[PDB]
């Protein structure tokens, strides 16, 4: 937000049963998410006029009716989201934002993405957006094993 | 494609018979049987790959490519002759326009 | 190059009386600040390749460059 | 072939692994063994959801080759533009095809070229040519009033501007505009109809909108690119290529178009009471403007459409949204098209 | 790498730092390695009671990582707590396929031998350490050069040197042995100790130096 | 600050030529030059103490006074008891470092003995402390495991561990030590929105509860328990907020109501040739969920309603209406939007 804007619709994202047998959700937010959420809600922070990329993982959520189907898996989405994107930011900028995240937060992010997917396999509409999270997936657990080691590196 | 060809040559690819249990076989075995599961639904495929057998989805997505809709309740054998039967519509003559008139009985 | 820093531009043919294309072509480099050089194109083998691009002394296009 | 998701499949195989021994069952997060069937069980997802992409891109790439009806590439973008000498021109010039416009803004720096020559009269002032962009794609689409210099010596022209924005550069066409495409042309098979009309009209590239009224011995074509002015070319090309599909018997005519006018006036009450500035109000001013301009002449103005287009935003923001005039749905002459006039948004 | 140390009698940490890195400088990082309160070096054994995880005294074993690993910070952070599984991760770890320890020795280049075990419960057996080095130097020398399905050229040409049991033959197989042991880079080299042919059977040891 | 050997050694250098005459050579291996040195290691031994003791400080010294116990990776370690065939007769030696491995196969953990043990002359049995060699949680055991030793004797008959060993520790970073300490300082705040939220949310049960605020009375409601709330529960959470809520201002709590909405739509579709009953069937369904799923308070705006139903195809849908629907439905605090009827029309 400090150094570049941000594209409109991730920006208008962001801002706002069924069970697994091996997964267990739950909804603890980070505390890296608390603060970072409460910018994006607020108007100071720079935004683009224009917006590119339709192959994004956004677009294909907002196409599918995952909103209106499933909110609630919808909104785990959000978080997932919310959790990534900040870690994100950090590391290319702003670095004192730093010792403000911990493995247990990054942990259960995990839980929650796979919790997520197997409800999204049951149908084919969402193969997409599963072939997208599944991705990331092993992406989080690299940062887990090395985010306490860089934070006392850094 | 075949699990226990070009695996490793020092590996055990059959049971030991001097034991019942055997780990390794049953590991080797239920691999060898989900890739073989894999390898049939590919091969299973070819039917779905073609308009003259698509059913299901498949046949579905080829009517929505050709626009031709499915009717509620209706099998894939009956759906496959109307898509092409529309696809090759015979219409704008006086004989062809009353002969439309089946489909409108 | 930098797009974003150079604006619209004039540069004319006969700048250089009955110069050279390589006079010319010095003159649309603005050297320093942009490199121009013959090398063979390993992207594509067996052909060669006409380089421009903004000076590698940048830290990010520093690390672009392929390391051997 | 079946889409199947990893647990279910992994669920499966530790139940084919466990028959006919019982020293494997523990299958914590730690075992290297879950972790390897679990990798095994993501990359037969992985295929499963590959092999589906890839027979549907298949299914649509026989559909290409059967019929030959291959997709649109990028469009180029091209408009008109006015050119204004000093004084009053005394000798009959000569404009060859090619010559350079450029737009001295820095955030458009995109070159535009013309195509075919153009001769200015005898003691004129004033005269429009048409200018055809080389880039393809969303650049483009410049706003009003960006192209300022002819990028020449211009030692007779004074300045050129554009009174229109450019509006025919688009990307290439998705999936979901094929698939209308090529149903259009399925039940275009059938000459002497107005949906065969409509793909024998719609078969050039440049038309975007287009329209057939048919009256007791007469058959008229109503067509326009997306900025929403007729070419004598156009209709030209047009004419050459629907030989093939034109009526026999019953004579055709391809003319009229009309810009119809309306004023739309909305009240937009936003959940948060702060933020209320004319900045959103601009943007969303820019939003039905973009909305409106993008319709057809087949297409007509609808409340509840406008309503879905203007709602895109996030409902969090926007909580309610009425209008002061419009109350009824407003029917659209075959000839004339609806679009944007002068907009007025206002919070209440 | 890291040289093992064992804490001798009445000594201080400023000698240890300065027979290995010269300058007694270095002792200040070193001990963030060990993970040691300031009690670095204690005698008394009951006063190591206290806390014996964050402490150290006469017979315990030291870490002396070389200087280029000194400063390194994740280095420091990984010798603190890992302490004896530092050797375990430094050789590496790979599932066991020693399943059959007495049989793979009757059939020598021989397919279909070697197989998947079980230890502890429910998962299947790991090597670690020496014990992994030993188990894929053997397995090296028993695969066949040409025989993998990628990566070629590993293995020996071990089945193809039977022969008349002739000087030549067995000097030739030394070299292969010799040459299939070396090519892993963590074994320094190799040389045979002893030679012992008699009747038809050839019989043989050699020594490894493996690093740390 | 801390300073380093060579400054030391060179400020102890000058002083000493600023006082003593008699001293002069400073040659390496001199007996002063020596006592010196070793002066200076042990003011700078002093100094890295002092440094790390202040490090300790800042990292959780100040944090120690308030509850809360900090972990430093402890290895587990319990009492163990050895018993013998018969009584001894001589002070066996149970030296250091003595392996207790574990009897069962499927436990890998082993245990190791810091301290050595005399056994007494005639004790038939003895208890001795001892620590594993792993860290972490992966060192507890359950009781009844330890019953084997690598020093085995022919006295020696059996082991075993009576209580089971709770002293696993294991340490996690400074950041989730501080967020125990914020979480519980965060607790503390009090006669506020999201502080009476959070004593609310305390009590098991208490879920999606909604607070609405006037000068007059504060009023509490929440669908706790499968929608719905018990007197008993009502009960139990009045007495809860009364530390929870402002001194002098009124606390009241009610239930949940809800207003069922009859709806008769109508749709017309571009392409009727595509209309069915398992069209409409998903239109209804998506309809009902949508409305189902409504936040508390939340008034029933046709226009969100229009766009919700016109966003499942754009192509499909061209106009849309409600037959039984004048304008937007405005709800009070207490009540919540349900499908009670609804019905689909394609035209």
């Amino acid at each position: 937000n400090n150094f570049i804007p941000q594209p409109q619709g991730l920006l208008r994202f962001l801002n706002t049963s069924f069970v697994s047998k091996f997964y267990t959700p739950q909804l603890q937010l980070s505390e890296l998410a608390k603060k970072v959420l409460t910018n994006i809600k607020t108007d100071d922070i720079p935004v683009l006029e224009r917006e590119f990329n339709d192959n994004t993982i956004i677009h294909k959520a907002n196409d599918t009716l995952l909103k209106v189907q499933a909110p609630r898996m919808y909104m785990i989405l959000q978080s997932i989201v919310l959790e990534a994107y900040a870690i994100v930011n950090c590391f290319v900028e702003n670095p004192s934002s730093l010792k403000y995240l911990t493995e247990e937060d990054v942990s259960i992010t995990r839980e929650n993405l796979n919790y997520v997917a197997d409800y999204l396999g049951n149908y084919d509409d969402y193969n997409s957006v599963v072939l997208d999270l599944r991705d990331l997936d092993l992406c989080f657990s690299a940062i887990e094993l090395q985010l306490p080691l860089i934070k006392k590196e850094a | 494609a075949n699990f226990l060809k070009n695996l490793h040559p020092l590996l055990r690819r059959d049971r030991n018979k001097k034991d019942n249990q055997d780990p390794n076989f049953a590991l080797i075995d239920a691999l060898n049987e989900e890739m073989n599961q894999v390898e049939k639904d590919a091969i299973e495929s070819k039917l779905q790959s073609s308009l003259k057998t698509s059913t299901s989805e498949y046949l579905d997505k080829f009517g929505d490519w050709f626009g031709v809709y499915r009717k509620t309740d209706e099998k894939d054998d009956v759906y496959r002759a109307r898509i092409i039967k529309y696809l090759l519509l015979k219409r704008g003559t006086n004989n062809a326009i009353i002969d439309a008139i089946k489909d409108y009985l | 190059s930098w797009d974003e820093f150079e604006k619209l531009t004039e540069v004319s043919a006969f700048t250089n009386f009955d110069g050279s294309l390589k006079q010319l072509m010095d003159m649309v480099t603005a050297r320093p600040f942009n490199e121009l050089f013959f090398k063979n194109s390993e992207k594509t083998p067996g052909k060669a390749q006409l380089v421009l691009r903004k000076t590698p002394f940048n830290p990010t296009e520093w690390r672009a460059l392929d390391m051997i | 072939m079946k889409t199947r998701k990893l647990t279910n499949i992994l669920s499966k195989l530790i139940d084919k692994t466990m028959a006919g021994t019982s020293k494997i069952t523990d299958f914590t997060p730690g075992s290297a063994s879950r972790s390897l069937l679990e990798a095994v069980s993501l990359e037969i997802e992985q295929f499963y959801i590959l092999t589906k992409e890839n027979i549907d891109w298949g299914i649509q790439e026989g559909i290409i080759e059967a019929f030959d009806f291959q997709k649109r590439q990028s469009k180029r973008a091209y408009g008109d533009v006015t050119i204004q000498f000093y004084q009053p021109l005394d000798m009959r010039m000569y404009i060859p095809a090619g010559t350079t416009f450029t737009s001295t803004r820095q955030e458009y720096p995109q070159q535009f070229e013309t195509l075919v020559d153009y001769y200015a009269e005898p003691d004129s002032t004033e005269i429009v040519v048409e200018v055809y962009c080389k880039e393809t794609g969303v650049a483009g689409n410049v706003p009003e009033g960006t192209i300022n210099t002819i990028a020449s010596g211009s030692s007779l022209i004074r300045s050129v501007n554009n009174e229109y924005s450019f509006n025919t550069g688009t990307k290439e066409e998705s999936q979901e505009d094929f698939k209308r495409r090529f149903h259009s042309f399925v039940e275009s098979r059938g000459r002497a109809t107005n949906k065969s009309v409509r793909y024998g009209a719609l078969q050039i590239p440049d038309v975007e909108g287009v329209y057939v009224y048919e009256e007791t011995g007469h058959i008229t074509v109503f067509a326009h690119d997306r900025n929403g002015n007729l070419s004598d070319t156009l209709k030209e090309d047009i004419i050459d290529a629907l030989q093939d599909y034109r009526p026999s018997g019953i004579m055709l005519d391809v003319t009229g178009v009309e810009k119809e006018e309306v004023n739309v006036s909305a009240t937009v009450t936003i959940s948060n009471k702060s933020r209320i500035g004319d900045t959103l109000q601009k943007h969303i001013e820019s939003v039905i403007r973009s909305y409106l301009n993008n319709l057809k002449t087949s297409d007509d103005l609808i409340i509840t459409d406008l309503i879905q287009a203007i709602m895109n935003i996030d409902d969090v923001l926007i909580y309610d949204v009425s209008f002061d005039n419009l109350d009824e749905n407003i029917i659209v002459p075959p000839q004339g098209i609806i679009r944007a006039g002068e907009i007025k948004v206002e919070l209440k | 790498r890291f040289k093992k140390h064992v804490v001798q009698h009445e000594e201080t940490m400023q000698a240890i730092a300065q027979r290995y890195y010269g300058d007694v400088s270095y002792w200040i990082d070193l001990v963030e390695h060990n993970n040691l309160k300031y009690p670095y070096l204690v005698e008394t054994d009951e006063e190591k009671m206290k806390d014996p995880e964050r402490l150290a005294s006469t017979g315990d074993t030291l870490i002396i990582p070389i200087e280029s690993d000194l400063t390194d910070v994740s280095a420091k952070e990984i010798n603190s707590r890992d302490k004896d599984v530092l050797v375990e991760l430094a050789l590496g770890r790979d599932l066991n396929i020693t399943a059959d320890e007495k049989y793979f020795n009757e059939h020598g280049t021989s397919d279909n031998i070697l197989a998947f075990s079980t230890n502890g419960n429910g998962d299947l057996d790991t090597v670690k350490g020496i014990d992994n080095m030993k188990q894929q130097l053997q397995a090296r020398l028993l695969t066949p050069r040409g025989s993998l399905m990628l990566h070629p050229n590993y293995g020996s040409d071990l089945h193809n040197l039977f022969g008349l049991n002739i000087p030549e033959q067995a000097t030739l197989i030394e070299m292969e042995v010799l040459r299939t042991l070396t090519s892993d880079n963590r074994v320094k080299s190799a040389n045979l100790i002893d030679w012992k042919i008699q009747g038809n059977v050839y019989s043989g040891q050699f020594s490894v130096e493996i690093k740390s």
